[PDB]
């Protein structure tokens, strides 16, 4: 368990430094997003099923929902996105600086 | 920094303890200047939609007035509980720690020496 | 006195100093990749000030 | 919290499964109770400060 | 009008900084004021060595 | 948008800061922010233009990763001490990330390169909207743990926060990138006060929302983008000019305008706690959030700029766009000053 | 690190003058390279080339302000004998200033670097002989 | 009306102020000695709530 | 104190609720009446002070101010009637109100016997001058004007309120009374030496001190003749009474941390004196002699004598009433020949022999003429000065030769001479404008008379 929650954190670290670290595709920082929320998924369900808290059980179907809620709202953002320029590109979306 | 107070029953506007005090004497500076703070938007309201000043909109100025006064005199009576208790609170904490709030021996101007400077 | 060097020393020199760094914090591009490098350095920062803080 | 709604109405949306010595399903004790029951006993009243 | 506003209004819009210029403000901005405050602190710490000493004499200065 | 989804997306984003405030549990204060950020997604989206959809796209990542960063910190809390609340005994590493992330949230330097870049693109009833009541629950959540957050970092927040709000306020013209940095100075200012007295950071809140929204409502009045926009002001509505100047003074903290107390009273409460230094350094960046507010009262009160020919059509033409709620606010934030003691606890 | 910062203040000004230059040549440096990251993190440059030119002329100009500092400040306490006075950390930092201005090809920028700098140095050398707190932990 | 008056009215706004002044002293010496150790009614930072533990007997003895 | 500020506060209403062409009487008759009323605080027959409540307080120094003041609005009022005339009703009425609520705040200002309601009144006073100045001002750099001085001001003003908080946390109250009377020496430490210097520097902004000098210049030349007499006559002096009332509790390190500022205005007033000389406006060049008077006043309540606080008071009243007569008799010639060039107008004494006459007397008082309170006030700062240091007296030489020669040299280019013949739009005389210069010019006078009202703290 501490092993393995050490390497759940620097999963989730690494998911943390690809999310701030853009390249040219707002789908793979998406995907970044998901693979945090992925981890905090089993560092909660872990934490959970060692201190055999049935009581906090609930926290992962919660923040599976919500965090499920927001992807699906990031798609749709990245669809109109990809509908207003062609692509999804991230470096079209620069006309707001001024 | 007094919300963790004991008998600190909660989202209390006036606890019945404040009742105890005084009320304010509801022609005080305070309440005057909210109704004349609430005559003003009236007054402020009637040019920005471009009626006249005073002559228009003698119920919306009479609510105007006398809403401010009643949310005034609510809120002071709130305010004056609050500092009540945070004297009470103050004084009970001084009695209850005399130790660590002693009464200096303050000496008089004639074994004290204060340095002269003149002017020159 | 007054209409070169006072005038150059106190008041149009912080006026130019506070332009030219009002330029040099709103020269920014418009950029989430950058801003988001930016916020990445701010979280390497603050770990590290926590770090020799403790 | 900021707002003591739940405190105010008695109810209890979210204050009953905060730690894990609350109430459990089927009367399971999660791990470590007697501790965390003792540790909770012990910082009530006295505040944060005094607790620590 | 010309005149009034060369002599006002465009002075520091055809002001550049010289080093003539720099070492000219420079001196007539502080020379009088350090000369000056030489001559008073030597004259005012003068009259004080000579008070606390004693041989300085106020016979009848009372209006100070 | 038809009633049943405006209301449906209204009443959530009621909601969300109504959790995030009434919940005991960092969980459900974690999902009340979540509620907020979705439900007011479809707003920034609502005029479907490509400055709408990049506001919205910027907006959304920067909340989500603040968000994840907060999950984060309250998973390790939950890790450590096996509750959902941050006691007395927490990492100090978990509390500078959830400072970090709720700092990202709130958009104060040097998390602030997206507000002005969220709050231009977006309607100003969106600005408004955004500037003040999403500012709320994580302004609630920092309150909450006020004890046992560092002071070395909230400073630091607080300083840089004020020093580039100041700076960009000074530089650019659009109204609405005005507000963001005014916002990003006022929460620099809200943040420095937080961990000696959170009282006056409620009291710091309060006065910004009640002085931002009004001035968001005046510029709703003409759909005034521009300071040359605003400029012409005197040939709309003449009527507004002079609480447009007195809301401005009052942001800016001139005496003795009410939007002087919290300066006040936050800088002597942090030389009752002794940072004289960040005092006098925050009193000079606010003199320079005065300055640009005084170049907008010259722009459009104190002086006339020069009109164009339709005004005389838009003068034959009547209104009632103000409604009542704009003077009283605007009253309370003017000429508020002397109820310092009752305004202060 | 921060044994290093603290290891400045373990002798007074005016002796062990080259760890005094070191050391704020190192805080310098580790200045500079904190904006010099920003700089190329806002304002890419064209190629990796000179990006790490800007950064390494940002790291040396910074740096070379804080060496001239802790040179300037300690030269001027030893040789006038008294380490605890204001004045040599002024001439420290307007010296700093003057760096600041040679670096960037400008007078101008000399003589505010130099009274800034100055001010700066001497309200901090004031703060450190009569217990100023920069960062306060909460009191009251 | 006379000099006493005034000699008076001095007096006591004198008294008024010298009181306000001590008690504002009193006021930063109690916080800050309450800041320090919490054991008067305010920074009385929150705790975890007590009455819902639950003490009824278990499923495992060792509880 | 109540008895004076309560009508002021009613002329507001008066002023709004006024017929448009009845508010000028009005509004000019009750202001004299609120000046009538505000001579009572002259019943001072006893040493004690008159502390009227715990929020209010009158004092020999406090009480000429505010006379001055309440004294000065009707003559705004009469200056700002005739340049108004082509404008709307609503907006003569907003002029009337900031004149009004200037009025009102430095009386509340000079009668504030706690300083945090100084410098709260302080910058309510700072903000309708802005708006005068750069509302009703003409030219294209009265925008400019107002920045300066209100970045000056709010500059200076910032550590000064640093310095209050600290002060009021040091001790517990910061009321005048209780600092003046249980006041402490300072260690002479360098934290002492910062907290002497930022409640020093807000007040040496505001009279100005030399060096920090350029905001007024500018100020009086785009500001409006109201704006140019509240300015010149209540503003300078609003600092003066902020170094006088905050120097007791700074005993003993103003004594060595006086140096910079007192040859600061020496050099300054000989300065600006020469520029006076060689100046092309005339409200540029009363401006000047303004900055000269003020460095004289900076000097004398640095030096800390109590015949250099007496000579600065009656400075202080005699500078005001002076400069404003000044700016007044400037602002005629304006309105005559819309200009302000120092040279355009020569011949005046010719078309205008009563103004000429009050040009003489005003430059008479400007040069410190004999026994006005002018050279009263001069003079005694010259002997405090000179006991301080006995070198003094050649920079107080120059000085006063240096007066003497712009006073003379402003009537001889302004009135001597031959007469510009092609000004064919000079109108003989205003009732108006010769009833301003004539009670600008009787108070002085009756000043002159009875020098003893504005003698001061010290005697
Ligand atoms: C005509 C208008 C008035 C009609 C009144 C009708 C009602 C009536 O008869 O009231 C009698 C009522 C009887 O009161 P009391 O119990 O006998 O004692 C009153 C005394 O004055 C004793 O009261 P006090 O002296 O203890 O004062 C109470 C206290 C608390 O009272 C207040 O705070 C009220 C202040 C009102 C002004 O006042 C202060 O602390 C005054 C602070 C002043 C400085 C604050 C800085 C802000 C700027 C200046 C003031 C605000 C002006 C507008 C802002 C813009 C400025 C450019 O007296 C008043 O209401 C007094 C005020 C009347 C004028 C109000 C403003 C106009
Ligand atoms: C009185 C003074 C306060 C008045 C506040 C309201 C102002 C207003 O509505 O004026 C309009 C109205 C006159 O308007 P109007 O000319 O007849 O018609 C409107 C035009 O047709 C409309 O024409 P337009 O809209 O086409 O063009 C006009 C437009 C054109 O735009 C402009 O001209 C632009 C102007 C830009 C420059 C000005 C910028 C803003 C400056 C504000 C002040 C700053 C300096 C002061 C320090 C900070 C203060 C926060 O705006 C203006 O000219 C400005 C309008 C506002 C002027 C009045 C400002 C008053 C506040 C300032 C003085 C008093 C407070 C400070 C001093 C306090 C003491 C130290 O004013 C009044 O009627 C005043 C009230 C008189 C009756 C008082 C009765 C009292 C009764 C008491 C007993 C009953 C209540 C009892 C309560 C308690 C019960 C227990
Ligand atoms: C060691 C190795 C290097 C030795 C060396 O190069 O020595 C010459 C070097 C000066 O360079 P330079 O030969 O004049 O350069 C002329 C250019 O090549 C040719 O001129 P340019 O036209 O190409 O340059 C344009 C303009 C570039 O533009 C400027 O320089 C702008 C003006 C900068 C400040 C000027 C201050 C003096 C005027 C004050 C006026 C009164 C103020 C109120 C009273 O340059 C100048 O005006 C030349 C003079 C530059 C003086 C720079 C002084 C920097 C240190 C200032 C320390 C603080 C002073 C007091 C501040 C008080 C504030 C309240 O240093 C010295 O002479 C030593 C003393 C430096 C000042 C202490
Ligand atoms: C118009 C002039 C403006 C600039 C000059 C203003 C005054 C200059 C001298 C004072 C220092 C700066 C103001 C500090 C205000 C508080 C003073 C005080 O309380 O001192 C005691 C305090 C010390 O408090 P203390 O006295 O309790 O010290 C502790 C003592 N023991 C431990 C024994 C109890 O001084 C300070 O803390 C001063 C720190 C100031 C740091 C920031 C300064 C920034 C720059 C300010 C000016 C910016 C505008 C001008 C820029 C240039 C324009 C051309
Ligand atoms: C119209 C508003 C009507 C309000 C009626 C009363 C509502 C209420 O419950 O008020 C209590 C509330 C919280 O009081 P408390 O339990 O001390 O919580 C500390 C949080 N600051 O008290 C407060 O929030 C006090 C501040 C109220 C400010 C109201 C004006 C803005
Ligand atoms: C002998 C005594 C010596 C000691 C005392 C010295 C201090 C004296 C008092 C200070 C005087 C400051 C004067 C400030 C006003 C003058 C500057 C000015 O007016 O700048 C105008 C300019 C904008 O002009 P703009 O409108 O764009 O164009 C002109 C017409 N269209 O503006 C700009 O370009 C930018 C202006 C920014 C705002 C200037 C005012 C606020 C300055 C804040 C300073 C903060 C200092 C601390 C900063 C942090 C630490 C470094
Ligand atoms: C504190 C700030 C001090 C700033 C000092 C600046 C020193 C500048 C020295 C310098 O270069 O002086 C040049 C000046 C005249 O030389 P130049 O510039 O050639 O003049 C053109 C027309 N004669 O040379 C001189 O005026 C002669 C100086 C002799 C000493
Ligand atoms: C002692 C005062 C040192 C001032 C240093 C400074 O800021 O110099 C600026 C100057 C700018 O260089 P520039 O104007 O191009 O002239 C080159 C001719 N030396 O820079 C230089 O001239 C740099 C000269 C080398 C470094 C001298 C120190
Ligand atoms: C912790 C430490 C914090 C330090 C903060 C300050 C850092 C140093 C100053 C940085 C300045 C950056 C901008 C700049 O270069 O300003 C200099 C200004 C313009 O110089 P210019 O020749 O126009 O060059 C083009 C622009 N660089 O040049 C000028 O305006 C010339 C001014 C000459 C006279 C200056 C006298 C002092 C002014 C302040 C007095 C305060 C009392």
């Amino acid at each position: 368990m501490p092993s393995t929650f050490f390497n759940l954190t620097m999963a989730f670290s690494l998911s943390l430094l690809g999310t701030l670290m853009f390249r040219s595709h707002l789908m793979s920082t998406l995907l970044c997003l998901e693979g945090m929320v992925l981890s905090l998924f089993i560092m909660t369900s872990v934490t959970s099923l060692n201190s055999n808290s049935m009581s906090s059980m609930p926290i992962p179907i919660t923040i599976l929902v919500f965090a499920a809620c927001e992807a699906a709202v990031g798609l749709a953002l990245l669809v109109k996105v990809s509908n207003t320029y062609g692509t999804d590109y991230v470096q079209n979306l620069n006309l707001l600086q001024c | 920094m007094m919300n963790g107070r004991p008998g600190h029953e909660p989202l209390k506007f006036l606890p019945d303890e404040a009742r105890s005090l005084p009320p304010p004497k509801l022609n005080d500076p305070r309440l005057v200047y909210m109704g004349l703070l609430g005559y003003c938007t009236g007054l402020m309201d009637n040019m920005l939609r471009m009626r006249p000043v005073m002559r228009a909109g003698l119920h919306r100025q009479l609510l105007f007035v006398t809403s401010f006064v009643f949310a005034g005199y609510f809120y002071l009576k709130r305010q004056n509980y609050l500092y009540a208790v945070k004297d009470h609170d103050m004084f009970g904490y001084i009695k209850l720690h005399p130790e660590d709030f002693p009464e200096k021996e303050k000496k008089t101007y004639a074994e004290i020496l204060e340095p002269f400077h003149p002017v020159r | 006195l007054d209409l070169i060097w006072l005038e150059k020393t106190i008041p149009k020199s912080t006026s130019t100093l506070h332009t030219n760094m009002t330029t040099l914090t709103t020269n920014q591009k418009g950029l989430i990749k950058l801003y988001f490098m930016s916020f990445l350095i701010n979280i390497i920062l603050i770990i590290i000030l926590y770090s020799i803080n403790l | 919290p900021f707002l003591d709604i739940q405190k105010k109405l008695g109810i209890s949306l979210d204050r009953h499964f905060m730690f894990l010595s609350a109430e459990q399903p089927y009367k399971n004790a999660a791990r470590c109770h007697a501790f965390e029951k003792e540790w909770i006993e012990c910082a009530h009243g006295i505040g944060g400060t005094r607790a620590k | 009008i010309r005149w009034t506003y060369a002599r006002s209004a465009n002075i520091y819009p055809n002001f550049r900084p010289t080093p003539k210029n720099s070492l000219l403000g420079a001196v007539a901005g502080f020379g009088p004021l350090i000369f000056w405050y030489y001559v008073f602190k030597t004259d005012r710490d003068r009259k004080e060595r000579l008070i606390q000493e004693g041989k300085l004499d106020r016979k009848f200065n009372i209006s100070y | 948008m038809n009633p049943i989804t405006l209301a449906i997306i209204y009443f959530t984003i009621f909601l969300g800061p109504v959790i995030t405030m009434s919940s005991t549990n960092l969980m459900l204060m974690w999902v009340g922010l979540e509620f907020s950020l979705l439900a007011i997604i479809p707003m920034l989206i609502n005029k479907k233009n490509p400055r709408s959809t990049e506001a919205a796209t910027k907006y959304f990542v920067t909340q989500a990763t603040a968000s994840m960063i907060i999950l984060l910190a309250i998973v390790l809390n939950y890790k450590q001490l096996g509750t959902w609340m941050f006691q007395q005994q927490t990492n100090g590493l978990i509390l500078n990330m959830t400072l970090m992330a709720l700092s990202m949230k709130l958009g104060l330097a040097p998390f602030h390169f997206w507000l002005p870049e969220v709050t231009q693109g977006i309607p100003l009833h969106m600005g408004l909207i955004l500037l003040t009541w999403q500012k709320i629950a994580p302004l609630s959540i920092l309150i909450q743990i006020y004890p046992l957050l560092n002071s070395t970092i909230i400073l630091m927040l607080a300083i840089t926060s004020i020093f580039m709000g100041a700076w960009g306020g000074l530089n650019q013209t659009q109204m609405r990138k005005i507000m963001a940095y005014s916002s990003i100075a006022h929460m620099g200012w809200m943040l420095a006060i937080l961990p000696y007295n959170p009282s006056l950071t409620l009291l710091n809140l309060m006065i910004y929302i009640i002085l931002t929204a009004p001035m968001f409502m005046a510029l709703m009045l003409n759909n005034s983008m521009t300071i040359n926009s605003i400029s012409l002001l005197w040939n709309k509505t003449p009527a507004m000019l002079t609480m447009i100047s007195l809301m401005l003074l009052s942001l800016g903290g001139l005496p003795p305008l009410t939007g002087f107390l919290p300066k006040w009273i936050i800088i002597t409460e942090l030389m009752k706690n002794n940072c004289l230094i960040m005092a006098t350094l925050m009193a000079m960046m606010a003199l320079l959030n005065l300055f640009f507010y005084t170049r907008l009262i010259y722009s459009t009160s104190l002086t006339m700029f020069p009109t164009n020919n339709n005004s005389k059509m838009m003068t034959h033409q009547t209104k009632t766009k103000p409604n009542l709620m704009f003077s009283t606010l605007a009253i309370m934030s003017t000429m508020t000053l002397p109820l310092a003691p009752q305004l202060i606890t | 690190v921060k044994r290093f910062f603290e290891s400045y203040h373990e002798v007074p000004d005016g002796t062990q003058c080259h760890r005094k230059t070191y050391i704020t040549t190192a805080l310098g440096g580790i200045c500079g390279i904190i904006g010099s990251a920003y700089s190329v993190s806002l304002n890419p440059a064209d190629s990796t080339l000179e990006a790490v030119a800007r950064v390494g002329r940002y790291t040396f100009t910074a740096a070379a302000i804080g060496a001239m500092f802790g040179l300037t400040t300690c030269v001027s306490a030893q040789v006038r004998e008294k380490p605890d006075d204001p004045l040599n950390y002024f001439i420290g930092g307007c010296a700093g200033g003057l760096t600041l201005g040679a670096r960037t090809h400008s007078y101008g920028t000399a003589a505010m670097g130099c009274v800034y700098m100055g001010t700066a140095a001497a309200l901090f050398k004031i703060g450190k002989l009569e217990g100023w707190e920069l960062f306060p932990t909460p009191k009251v | 009306d006379g000099p006493e008056k005034n000699y008076e009215k001095t007096l006591a706004i004198l008294q008024i102020e010298s009181e306000k002044a001590e008690l504002r002293l009193k006021e930063q010496e109690v916080r800050r000695l309450m800041r320090a150790r919490g054991d008067g009614p305010w920074y009385q930072f929150p705790t975890p709530e007590k009455e819902f533990i639950d003490h009824s007997p278990k499923a495992t003895p060792d509880n | 104190m109540l008895k004076i500020i309560l009508p002021s506060l009613m002329l507001l209403p008066l002023t709004w609720l006024s017929s448009p062409k009845k508010t000028w009487t009005n509004v000019t008759s009750y202001s004299f009446l609120i000046s009538l009323t505000s001579l009572t605080l002259l019943w001072q027959t006893d040493e004690n002070y008159k502390n009227f409540s715990n929020m209010f307080s009158s004092d020999p120094l406090s009480t000429p101010l505010i006379i001055l003041t309440a004294w000065l609005l009707p003559l705004m009022l009469m200056a700002s009637q005739n340049h108004l005339k082509k404008d709307n009703n609503v907006l003569q009425k907003l002029y009337i109100s900031m004149l009004i609520s200037l009025q009102i705040l430095l009386i509340m200002t000079f009668s504030a016997t706690e300083l945090i309601m100084f410098y709260i009144l302080f910058e309510a006073t700072l903000i309708p001058t802005l708006i005068i100045i750069t509302r009703w001002g003409n030219q294209t750099e009265r925008l400019n004007a107002g920045i300066y001085f209100l970045f000056y001001t709010l500059i200076g003003s910032i550590p000064l309120l640093i310095a209050l908080i600290l002060i009021q946390n040091h001790v517990g109250t910061l009321n005048l009374m209780i600092l003046s009377f249980t006041t402490h020496t300072l260690d002479a430490s360098w934290s002492n030496n910062l907290l002497w210097l930022a409640c020093m520097m807000a007040f040496l902004i505001k009279m100005p001190l030399y060096g920090v000098h350029l905001w007024l210049p500018k100020a009086h030349v785009e500001a409006p003749i109201a704006g140019s007499m509240i300015l010149a006559a209540i503003l300078l002096k609003l600092g003066s009474y902020g170094m006088i009332r905050i120097s007791i509790i700074l005993d003993p390190l103003t004594k060595y941390m006086a140096y910079p500022f007192i040859l600061l205005s020496l050099w300054g007033m000989i300065m600006t004196s020469s520029i006076c000389l060689r100046q092309t406006d005339l409200k540029s060049l009363i401006a000047y002699s303004s900055v000269s008077h003020m460095a004289l006043v900076i000097a004398s309540i640095m030096i800390q004598t109590p015949w250099s606080f007496m000579g600065a008071t009656m400075l202080m009243i005699a500078h005001g009433l002076t400069s404003s007569l000044l700016f007044c008799l400037a602002n005629s010639n304006y309105e005559r020949i819309h200009s302000r060039t120092m040279i355009m107008a020569r011949g005046l004494q010719m078309v205008f022999p009563l103004m000429a006459t009050w040009w003489l007397m005003a430059s008479l008082a400007n040069l410190a003429l004999p026994p006005s309170i002018n050279l009263m006030g001069e003079l005694f700062i010259t002997m405090s000065l000179f006991s301080w240091s006995n070198f003094t007296i050649i920079l107080m030489g120059i000085n006063i030769i240096i007066t003497g020669m712009y006073s003379m040299y402003m009537i001889i280019t302004t009135q001597r001479g031959k007469l510009t013949n092609h000004m064919i739009n000079l109108q003989p005389s205003h009732t108006r404008e010769l009833t301003l210069m004539a009670l600008h010019m009787i108070p002085l006078i009756l000043l002159t008379t009875s020098p003893k009202l504005i003698t001061g703290l010290t005697m």
